[PDB]
């Protein structure tokens, strides 16, 4: 009874709207993934938080070389 | 049929608006309604109209009536009562017209009660 506007139809994202045993098979499945990516990315925050100083560091060295050029021009 | 003796046809468009208008008359008088909201005299009112279409000894009346099924509910009180009188069905569907076939008749969902050897 779906090929008619009078016959009722369903929405998008209604499986988790019921609250059955597929809505809790999916609410828990998402926590068993996005809890273990939360410590792949909590461990690599030691490195890249030092790398953003290393990039800044890189820039600093570059700018000091330019200064050096100007200082030699003056000389 | 009576005064000439021929094989009459008769088209009613449609058999739901006959039924729906009986429920409006019956509720303007004051009668308490039946199941889902129709009138109490729903099967007799259809009876006294549908029984005058028979095959007497002089001639006959045949009938051909279009039916509207509300809310896709084939057990609704108005198409339930109308199906008790039918001797056939004809279904026109949207898909058989796409094939190019005329008239658009669905030969698997159209029935006849006298289909019997």
């Amino acid at each position: 009874s779906s090929d008619t506007p009078e016959g009722v139809r369903s929405g998008a994202g209604a499986v988790r709207d019921a609250g059955g045993a597929f809505g809790k098979k999916e609410q828990a499945d998402e926590e068993r993934y996005f809890r273990a990516r939360a410590r792949e990315q909590l461990a690599a925050l030691k490195k890249h938080h030092e790398n953003e100083i290393s990039h800044h560091v890189k820039e600093i060295e570059r700018l000091q070389k330019e200064i050096e050029r100007h200082k030699q021009s003056i000389k | 049929r009576d005064q000439e003796g021929q094989d009459v046809l008769l088209f009613i468009d449609n058999i739901f608006r006959f039924t729906q208008a009986g429920s409006e008359v019956s509720a303007l008088l004051g009668r308490i309604p039946s199941a889902v909201g129709y009138q109490p005299t729903l099967a007799t009112d259809m009876g006294t109209m549908q029984e005058r279409i028979t095959t007497t000894k002089k001639g006959s009346i045949t009938s051909v009536q279009a039916i509207y099924v509300p809310a896709d509910d084939l057990t609704d009180p108005a198409p339930a009562t109308t199906f008790a009188h039918l001797d056939a069905t004809t279904v026109l569907s949207r898909a058989i017209a796409e094939l190019g076939i005329y008239p658009a008749v669905d030969p698997l969902d159209s029935t006849s009660r006298i289909m019997d050897p």
